[PDB]
RNA sequence: GUGGGAGAGGGUGGUGGAAUUCCCGGAGUAGCGGUGAAAUGCGCAGAUACCGGGAGGAACGCCGAUGGCGAAGGCAGCCACCUGGUCCACCCGUGACGCUGAGGCGCGAAAGCGUGGGGAGCAAACCGGAUUACCCGGGUAGUCCACGCCCUAAACGAUGCGCGCUAGGUCUCUGGGUCUCCUGGGGGCCGAAGCUAACGCGUUAAGCGCGCCGCCUGGGGAGUACGGCCGCAAGGC
């Protein structure tokens, strides 16, 4: 067992910013002990709920009685496939919601993935760390800012809904966790030519943070290990950019770079 | 029983006595501690730049292997 | 115009005409930068506690030398450009300073 | 196969496993045991009874090619150095000497993070 | 290194009388001398960080010393500065 | 000044061996490696043990110290050159030429950075594995060099510098003398008087005094905001 939030006030406020209503659906990932599923289930129309604990499950399926809504489907969401459910489950409730209190080192990864999945959903709330927090929502020329919140910048706009004390949390983490929301787009933030390219680019620019944007794209790029001899053209390409790191630029000035590469 | 009790009259800085210079290595060959040589610190640390002198020009074994289980 | 001793270990696989040869020409080229030879200690054979050039044999030559201190530096490179050689290590003359007298 | 009537035996006696190879005093290793191939895996590998095993496969293995009489160096800092030895001794080859020979270096490649922080 | 010979010579040239050691103009000439060496040393070793402080300190000192010739006594002052060529 | 002494103090060239990793061979059979126990991983394209030859980078085992040097940060193979600081002795020269120091100038561990080299080993990030529902296998920048930036720390003795006076005992490093001992300088441990809220300090004062400098005025808000200065930037004052 992994700290578990024990407050009331806290799962209701939470629940609240979940906007669990008649229409709002909402899928579980990670049932776990069932104080969260408690305060979903109970406002909303159909809970999915998706754990591959082995008794984690089943222990709590005894108390789900009093709940007509709780369709627990006993898998791992990053193996098994989600799309099924969007048709099978959601016929009660179209609007999507995911909702998790889980350990951080399984959320971030699924989070990822499910946006991989390329699952069209309203939005999901997760709770996360403090750091990775700001990490995912953070702007233009900070410490906090990456390659993180560049990916979840196409997806959605994010803010921390209610920063969570430690106390809540039976065994106590020494950093502050505070509940992020994450509610998609109507569709990708900034055009670019590929996806994949894309997210190449970006993990090129914020390798080696520190050094300047030519210094990355020279040793980070796989084609650019292909084509460093022709690394002069890659900065002739380059529009009303300097001496320069990837910090200092924004989704549009990485989606325009992107767009010249293809063109490189 | 200290290996400067077992010894004579000698100079240090001469790098080539090299008779005397294997008794100030152990069985295997290194310096012996002054617990073992019985010398001031400063005769120690003049001893051992001669020793090594004398190991650079190859009269005396950097290291060795030692007859035991 | 300093006193140092010079040491030179070389192929003790050399017959007398070899080795009559370098000593002559090591002489000339001590005589060349500058230097004056006082006295000279010849060690023939002595066995070797590790081999170096693949050889657990080597031949020895001492010298003390007066001369030019910026040249040494000099004499000592030039002394190693040869195959027949070794080690060169020059060093200062140093002072008997005795043990336990 | 070679019958050169005197060889070596080389101990290789790590924390996690000893090794025991019997050579010709020209270097070629003419056969070698471990603690694996008695059939020991994992932690016991490195035994004092699976180095003890190890001498007296290796010597049996040995005798078929007449050896008699070894001159043995032992390498490595592991815990049955001492059981190896005496089970070789006692396997049926005349030892003339016991060596070791475990390399140290001269303070050369920085080490894996377990093994830093030297006095 | 400074050898006996034109340390010895400088000290007789630069003399008030003869069995002077430690006078000012002495102590100036010795100064100048040790200065030139160190100046053209650190000349050619550039990145020799720890030889410039002693640079600094002797600087001062002959700084401090021609500060007080120039107090006591203008005059020998002139002609020191100008025998030794100091100041330019 | 003269006559000596010790020292990983600094800079520049040269080269000594032991490892580690690769390459080229000879022999070698089924594992090697790893852990609390394991897995990943490598090995039948013959691994691991072992013998020989070669390449390359980095760091200097015993000596080694509770040691030494430096104004700090720091400085360990060896050889040579160019240099900085310092101690003792002779009392030989000068006549107060001294102390401190707002700004200025310079140095400044480690980690970063620009422009070029180098890359053995270790190793941020990262790819894997696994269990206690950190640890092992790989690996990038980086750690290495030249030039130029950055100027930060538990940068600590948490103790600014200089000088004078105030019991001693003991262990060390280095000198000098007439050498069981006297006399200097440096580094530790007990402890008079004294001081301190106490712990403790105590001739290397946190004692008794003098001179100069730098800071403090309840805790947060906050080393934050604004403004200014310095940096390519991160950031610094």
């Amino acid at each position: 067992g992994q700290n578990f939030l024990i407050d009331t006030n806290i799962l209701n406020r939470i629940v609240d910013h979940a906007e669990v209503t008649e229409k709002t659906g909402v899928i579980e990932i990670g049932p776990g002990i069932g104080a969260l599923t408690e305060q979903l289930a109970k406002r909303a129309k159909k809970v999915v709920a998706f754990e591959i604990d082995q008794r984690l499950l089943p222990i709590l399926k005894d108390t789900l009685s009093p709940y007509e809504n709780v369709t627990v489907i006993h898998q791992d969401v990053l193996k098994a496939d989600v799309k099924s459910v969007i048709e099978e489950q959601f016929q009660d409730c179209d609007e999507i919601m995911v909702v998790a209190n889980l350990p951080y080192y399984v959320t971030t990864p699924i989070i990822m993935k499910l946006l991989e999945e390329h699952l069209p959903l309203k939005g999901i709330v997760v709770m996360l760390q403090k750091e990775v927090a700001e990490r995912m929502a953070a702007d233009p020329s900070s410490k906090e800012y990456g390659s993180l919140s560049i990916a979840v910048q196409f997806y959605t706009e994010a803010k921390t809904v209610m920063i969570v004390p430690k106390t809540v949390f039976v065994p106590q983490p020494n950093v502050d966790s505070a509940v992020i929301r994450l509610i998609l787009r109507d569709g990708p933030a900034v055009d670019v030519e590929n996806e994949s390219f894309f997210f190449q680019l970006i993990k090129a620019s914020f390798a080696q943070r520190r050094k300047t944007l030519l210094n990355n794209l020279v040793n980070n790029l796989p084609e650019g290990k292909a084509q460093k001899s022709t690394i002069e053209q890659v900065l002739e390409e380059t529009n009303i950019d300097g001496k320069r790191r990837g910090e200092s630029l924004s989704i549009e000035e990485f989606a325009a770079l992107s767009n010249g590469l293809y063109k490189a | 029983a200290k290996v400067k009790a077992t010894l004579g009259e000698f100079d240090l800085r001469d790098y080539r006595n090299v008779e005397v210079l294997k008794r100030f290595l152990s069985e295997t060959g290194k310096i012996l501690p002054r617990r073992r040589t019985g010398l001031s610190a400063k005769e120690q640390r003049i001893l051992a730049k001669t020793i090594k002198r004398a190991r650079i020009l190859g009269l005396l074994p950097f290291t060795e292997k030692l007859v035991r289980k | 115009m300093r006193r140092y001793e010079v040491n030179i270990v070389l192929n003790p696989n050399l017959d007398q005409s070899q080795l009559a040869l370098e000593k002559e020409i090591i002489q000339r080229a001590l005589e060349n930068y500058g230097a004056r030879v006082e006295k000279v200690e010849e060690l023939g054979l002595r066995r070797l506690a590790y081999p170096i050039a693949k050889d657990p044999q080597g031949y020895f030559l001492w010298y003390q030398v007066e001369m030019p201190e910026d040249r040494v530096n000099d004499l000592a490179r030039e002394l190693r450009i040869r195959d027949n050689v070794r080690r060169v290590m020059v060093v200062k003359s140093q002072e008997p300073f005795l043990a336990n007298a | 196969k070679r019958q050169v009537a005197s060889g070596r035996a080389y101990i290789h006696a790590s924390y996690n496993n000893t090794i025991v190879t019997i050579t010709d005093p020209d270097g070629n290793p003419i056969t070698w045991s471990s603690g694996g191939v008695i059939g020991y895996k994992g932690s016991r590998k490195g035994t004092p009874y699976a180095a003890q095993l190890a001498a007296l496969d290796a010597a049996k293995k040995a005798m078929a090619y007449g050896m008699q009489s070894v001159d043995v160096i032992v390498r490595g800092t592991g815990a049955g150095r001492e059981q190896a030895i005496r089970a070789l001794q006692a396997s049926g080859l005349q030892v003339k000497s016991i060596v070791d020979d475990t390399p140290v270096p001269h303070n050369g490649c920085r080490p894996k993070k377990k093994f830093r922080k030297a006095s | 290194p400074i050898t006996k010979e034109e340390k010895q010579k400088v000290i007789q040239e630069f003399a008030r009388f003869p069995g002077d050691t430690g006078s000012t103009e002495v102590q100036v000439a010795l100064l100048t001398l040790r200065i030139n060496r160190l100046s053209e040393h650190l000349k050619v070793h550039k990145k020799d960080h720890h030889s410039h402080r002693g640079l600094l300190m002797m600087v001062g000192q002959r700084r401090r010393l021609l500060r007080y010739l120039q107090r006591e006594d203008p005059e020998r002052y002139r002609a020191l500065i100008e025998k030794l060529g100091i100041r330019g």
